[PDB]
């Protein structure tokens, strides 16, 4: 057990390093608790327009930047991959593959820490958008992220915090199930031992908390079916609008996939 | 290969 106290202490360290809006300085955000801010809040097209300015039709404009924001956190958590013991050391086509089909559960797991009922920080805290507003988008661009909004208040209910995300992505970056792995023993291997250090992480930190680590094993699931239907919503956009093509590394990542 | 860019970094 001490060892996985360890593993679980590093990874938060690597976790600290690697992600500069973490979710204790989120919430802080959202709830108002922090001496500077507060955030720029984008509620209308009016307020849009005042605040576009932190940081081709608005809702064009508002999924460009949506995936400015996605290569962004794209190449955080590749340098958090790598703080993982033992990742670095696998075959390199296997890290690829692990990050091209993981990069989005991630995403949409730390995106959580980001909203509230009523809405979703932006611009590492310095806006706020409302679900309303996104929601009233044109289709498809209205029902993009409402299915994240749904997924965020049931995972916030569990009240997780860094420590806990911090091995509960390493676990899902580490999933052996991946099309087109090489080697799966090895990551296989390294799963189970974050999978023991993640429940022993939260009968630790949640000791009332009481099938915890099952819930969170569903949410894993949960959110490979999140990214099913947020690809067809791509497709949607591929299909129609001729206008736009996604940023370069979105390319790899969606290639087939 | 972008990805393969980022992990040798
Ligand atoms: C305009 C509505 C906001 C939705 C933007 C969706 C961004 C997804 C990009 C990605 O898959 O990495």
């Amino acid at each position: 057990s001490a060892d996985l106290r360890a593993l679980a202490k590093h990874l938060y360290d690597s976790y600290i390093k690697s992600f500069p809006l973490t979710k204790a300085k989120a919430r802080a955000i959202l709830t108002g608790k922090t001496t500077d801010k507060s955030p720029f809040v984008i509620y209308d097209m009016n307020s849009l327009m005042m605040g576009e300015d932190k940081i081709k039709e608005v809702a064009i404009r508002i999924f460009q930047g949506c995936q400015f924001r996605s290569v962004e956190a794209v190449q955080e958590i590749t340098e958090y991959a790598k703080s993982i013991p033992g990742f670095v050391n696998l075959d390199l086509n296997d890290q690829v593959t692990l990050l091209k089909y993981g990069v989005h559960e991630i995403i949409y797991t730390m995106l959580a820490s980001l909203m509230n009922k009523d809405g979703v920080l932006i611009s590492e805290g310095q806006g706020f958008m409302t679900r309303e507003f996104l929601k009233s988008l044109r289709k498809p661009f209205g029902d993009f992220m409402e299915p994240k909004f749904e997924f965020a208040v049931k995972f916030n209910a569990l009240e997780l915090d860094d420590s806990d995300l911090a091995i509960f992505i390493a676990v899902i970056i580490l999933s052996g199930d991946r099309p087109g792995l090489l080697n799966v023993k090895p990551i296989e291997d390294i799963q189970d031992n974050l999978l023991q250090a993640l429940e022993l992480q939260l009968k630790l930190n949640h000791p009332e908390s009481s099938q915890l680590f099952a819930k969170l094993l569903q949410k894993m699931t949960d959110l490979r079916q999140i990214v099913t239907e947020h690809v067809q919503l791509l497709q949607v956009i591929k299909k129609t609008e001729t206008d736009m093509s996604l940023h370069p590394l979105l390319q790899e990542i969606y290639k087939d996939l | 290969s972008l990805l393969k860019k980022l992990l040798l970094a």
